[PDB]
């Protein structure tokens, strides 16, 4: 009748004819169909067959690696079950989709009659990776009902192991006739050989096992700072080690958000080393399948940070993506966009909705995830375009909404807190791992943050010795690292975006603007944009404030915005393929400005006296304006702007040059 | 109603890890028949057990044939059943 | 103050060919032989 | 949290912020700051001595006329009063943003003056609409109705102004 593999209810035959159905089958309109979006539903892109196509393309291109939606298998009727059979049962139901993979690779060229030759295809091993397999639930809501399951976690890669050898095939050689043969592993067990294979040798215990001709295989042990959607009450987060096999080694590197789909896994760990006493508290593990490095609702990485990295991933063969696809259609839109004349308005206006006006602020955040190109010398130099910002001003001006929103945006900040955060803390420690019991090294917030912007809450509590840490983090881009453990420099390429108060905790106009900031000139000079928000009352001002606050409690769930999707996609097609350069009248203009406010400057500390670093910040500034409107040059008027900005950040305008004191009714427009 | 019963609750009170055990076989002597059938989206336990129960009469079943197919003595139908029964059910 | 672990075991796979040689089959001939054997009519060994 | 001021004690000739050990920052994020004056008065420390000695003497409340909620039942009435979640019309929105208006402009006049608690803030915005939702939660309502506004509102005037005037 019909064959079950015991302890399951999966069908090889069933399984195997449903998932060549699904794949001969399946059209993307079933997927909005299931997800309720008959609306989005086109014509040229869902009504294609698309895992044909997908193993077409991969035929083309040479992967051997399908990337499986399990909401596509709910999508399907017949594979409805499939699914899961796909979360119960991964170990099976896993091999039968890569065998019909391999079946639907050698159909698809013989029905056709291409000429690709059937011999490579039966060499590859051809396997899937499915993902999307629910919902996010917790390790810590998880069961032993739960073990060998298909899960999901989103987390925070810590640290990662080196890469481990284990052992796949053992290769024995006699001692006495120099008999060598190989042996397969069988469910982590190798049967050494008691006597020799041969006739005419069968010397017992004289078989010897050489650890340098034997195969091995790649693992690697990554430890994940989980943060799941949901949190019990009074719950503090862990870390879990996760496995990754072969070509996923080395694809997730410290301090970046990732999505690892895989099964759920646990072993007994021995006692003792000398013993074989195993302890009978299971330890819980994730033996990973796909790891999705790619989010939506947030930018991508910076690809100048990880060029070698995506090298050593061509290299490898991995095809984990850290940055999105980008069609032609959406390529045209962002074309498009870049053509209104609103751009910079438009783009500001739809950083945070729910945040009313600080348009000024709105634009050196948006100018700051955009940030200037990096310039490396041939000779050995480097240049890096991060932009950092200082927001320094009243109580409830809406500025750590504006941290929360650059820290969730980012590919990989970190969000802190002052006097909470310690200067070993921020660099690199040692601790001790809960496996080995090995000293390992781990980073620091600042080290996790490159190629991202460092998020710090309350500027101003954090301690003078925890805040000379960052001098060189502002200004070399790197952390200089002489301990105990650790004599090397890390790169920290991380834009610094702080948040303070001054020191009556609300601004005072009497006394002048450095003594309401406090902060060291040494410090200080290293800011790009230093803004001060005040809290001028008004009537008009007020109530559009209190209009827009109150509007959102109107409803349960809450001009014209882009969505944070298209937004993203198009800073990071920005950042990837903009790198503009300084014309001769763009440097006029900055020589310009710069020496206008040094002459500006002499006049009698209480007031911000200008600095180089103001000048490398209007160059950097332009830059990332010019890299805002797809422009491949500087021009004067992204100068012009990035001064403009500078200037309205201190509120230069509101200033007096002598006393530095900000007069409040006369000049400040709310 | 007047009849004899001993005192359960004390029993269980100072002997409470026995009668766990106690209260679970009696349990399983009488476990009503599930009326849904089991699917695709039960739990990996149930279809476990489940299957280790059709297991079990798989092997009483094939057992009881097998000795019947012997036919030893060649010969009270509920006497030999029940014998059968038992020298099925202990062998 | 617990008690032994106990071990126990169920057939469940039909598990590798049995083997002439092996001591199980040896045993399963033999009682083959006792069950299944007629001298002219009668099986003599299950009767006596 | 439950404070003391500077001297331990409050003193009339200092201002409120001035006795107040509080940053404005950490000011702004108490949506409720209770001063709680021990002002002698004849009248009052009659019910007061009178009060605390029957509580010593009979073991219990002294007032007859109601019974307390046992803490269960409050325990039950307050989680049934969680799961509502109450929504504002814009009716009530442009009661609470003219309320907040006439607050800003009061702090404006009264920055300069000696009887100053503060200045305005949005966040004060925040607990009116916090205060009127817990209000509305407690009716066990899905709406969030004016007398919610009204009764928010004179406990926010009655945190300080009423008790720190007389
Ligand atoms: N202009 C504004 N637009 C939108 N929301 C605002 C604005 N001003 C204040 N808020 C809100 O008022 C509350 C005040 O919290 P925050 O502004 O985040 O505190 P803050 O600005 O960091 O000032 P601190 O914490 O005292 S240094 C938040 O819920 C903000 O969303
Ligand atoms: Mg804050
Ligand atoms: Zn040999």
């Amino acid at each position: 009748p019909l064959r079950i593999i015991w302890g399951t209810n999966v069908s090889i035959q069933e399984c195997t004819t449903n998932f060549r159905n699904f794949l001969m089958s399946f059209k993307y309109k079933f997927r909005k169909i299931l997800d309720e979006r008959e609306e989005f539903i086109n014509n040229t892109t869902d009504e294609e067959l698309y895992y044909i196509k997908q193993l077409n393309e991969m035929r083309e291109l040479g992967t051997s690696n399908l990337n499986l939606d399990a909401r596509n298998l709910l999508a399907y009727k017949q594979t409805e079950d499939l699914y899961h059979q796909l979360l119960n049962y991964p170990q099976e139901v896993i091999s039968i989709m890569d065998q019909t993979i391999k079946d639907c690779m050698v159909s698809l060229i013989v029905d056709n009659n291409l000429d690709y030759d059937l011999d490579e295809i039966e060499t590859k091993f051809y396997k899937v990776r499915p993902y999307n397999v629910g919902s996010c639930k917790g390790m810590r809501e998880l069961n032993p009902n739960d073990i060998d399951k298909l899960i999901n976690l989103k987390g925070l890669v810590l640290r990662s192991t080196p890469v481990i050898p284990d052992m796949k095939v053992a290769f024995f050689k006699c001692n006495v006739c120099d008999h060598t043969m190989a042996v397969e592993i069988d469910r982590g067990v190798i049967q050494e050989p008691a006597r020799c294979e041969r006739i005419d040798c069968n010397e017992p215990n004289s078989m010897s096992l050489i650890h340098n001709r034997c195969s091995f295989a790649d693992k690697q042990v990554i430890k994940l700072q989980e943060t799941p959607d949901f949190v019990p009450d009074g719950q503090t987060p862990h870390s879990i080690s996760l496995c990754v096999y072969d070509e996923l080694v080395d694809s997730c590197r410290a301090g970046d958000r990732i999505e690892v789909t895989g099964t759920f896994r646990s072993i007994p760990i021995r006692a003792n080393s000398r013993q074989r006493v195993l302890k009978s508290l299971y330890k819980t593990y994730v033996d990973v399948v796909h790891v999705k490095k790619v989010s939506d609702k947030r930018l991508d990485v910076d690809t100048s940070t990880i060029e070698q990295e995506l090298m050593q991933n061509k290299v490898d063969h991995n095809e984990v993506e850290e940055v999105r696809q980008i069609t032609d259609q959406d390529l045209a839109k962002i074309r498009e966009v870049a053509a209104r004349e609103d751009l910079y308005s438009l783009l500001a206006r739809s950083i945070a909705p729910s945040i009313y006006e600080l348009e000024d602020v709105k634009k050196g955040i948006l100018l700051q995830l955009f940030g200037g190109t990096n310039k490396t010398f041939t000779k050995g130099g480097r240049y890096r375009g991060d932009i950092n910002i200082l927001l320094c001003g009243d109580p409830s001006t809406s500025k750590s909404q504006i941290l929360q929103y650059v820290h969730k945006i980012t590919p990989r900040g970190v969000y802190t807190s002052g006097k909470g955060s310690s200067a070993v803390g921020l660099t690199a420690y040692i601790t001790r791992d809960v496996d080995t019991k090995q000293l390992v090294l781990e980073s620091g917030a600042l080290v996790l943050s490159d190629g991202g912007v460092c998020c710090i809450d309350e500027f101003d509590k954090m301690s003078d010795s925890t805040r000379s840490v960052l001098h060189e983090v502002m200004e070399q881009q790197t952390i200089s690292i002489a301990k105990a453990g650790i004599i090397t420099t890390l790169n920290a390429r991380s834009s610094i975006l702080a948040s303070a108060n001054p020191i009556g905790s609300r601004y005072n106009p009497n006394l002048p603007v450095t003594e309401n900031i406090d902060l060291p000139p040494p410090l200080l000079s290293r800011f790009d944009l230093v803004y001060l928000v005040l809290d001028k009352v008004d009537e008009k001002n007020d109530r559009e404030l209190a209009k827009h606050l109150t509007n959102l409690y109107l409803e349960d769930k809450p001009d014209d915005v882009l969505p944070v999707e298209f937004l993203t996609m198009y800073i990071s097609y920005a950042k990837e393929h903009i790198h503009p350069i300084i014309t001769e009248a763009a440097k006029t203009e900055l020589v310009r400005a710069y020496v206008g406010m040094r002459k500006m400057g002499d006049d009698s500390e209480k007031r911000i006296t200008a600095t180089t670093r103001q000048l490398e910040s209007m160059i950097r500034l332009a830059e990332a304006h010019a890299k805002m409107k797809l422009k491949n040059v500087v021009e004067l008027e992204d100068v012009q702007e990035a001064v403009r900005l500078i200037r309205s950040a201190i509120k230069d305008y509101a200033t007096d040059p002598k006393t530095g004191k900000i007069d409040m009714n006369l000049v400040q427009t709310g | 109603q007047g009849t004899q019963a001993d005192d359960l609750v004390s029993a269980i009170q100072q002997n409470a890890n026995h009668f766990t055990e106690l209260f679970c076989r009696a349990i399983d002597n009488n476990m009503p028949l599930p009326t849904k059938e089991i699917d695709y989206k039960d739990d990996v336990l149930d279809v476990i057990l489940n299957q280790r129960r059709l297991r079990n009469e798989r092997m009483l079943s094939d057992r009881t044939n097998e000795i019947r197919s012997e036919n030893l003595m060649d010969t009270p139908p509920s006497s030999m059943n029940d014998a059968l029964r038992e020298v099925v059910e202990d062998e | 103050s617990f008690d032994r672990p106990e071990i126990y075991s169920a057939p469940v796979l039909q598990g590798e060919s049995p083997n002439d040689d092996d001591n199980t089959e040896i045993i399963k001939s033999f009682k083959n032989f006792i069950l299944e054997f007629r001298l002219d009519s009668q099986f003599i060994y299950r009767d006596q | 949290a439950a404070a003391n001021p500077l001297y331990g004690r409050y003193n009339p000739r200092l201002s409120p912020l001035d006795n107040i050990n509080l940053p404005a920052a950490l000011l702004s994020r108490f949506d409720i700051l209770f001063l709680m004056l021990d002002i002698p008065s004849r009248d009052d420390d009659e019910k007061l001595a009178e009060h605390v000695t029957y509580v010593h003497m009979h073991n219990k409340q002294p007032d007859l006329d109601f019974t307390p909620v046992e803490p269960s039942k409050m325990r039950e009435y307050i989680a049934y009063a969680k799961t509502k979640r109450p929504v504002m019309s814009e009716a009530v929105n442009d009661y609470v943003v003219q309320a907040y208006i006439r607050l800003r402009q009061d702090s404006k006049r009264e920055m300069d003056s000696k009887f100053s608690f503060g200045q305005a803030t949005p966040r004060t915005l925040l607990g009116i609409i916090r205060l009127s939702q817990a209000l509305a939660k407690l009716r066990l309502a899905d709406m969030v109705d004016i007398d919610d506004v009204e009764e928010a509102l004179r406990l926010v005037r009655v945190s300080k102004e009423s008790l720190y005037q007389e």
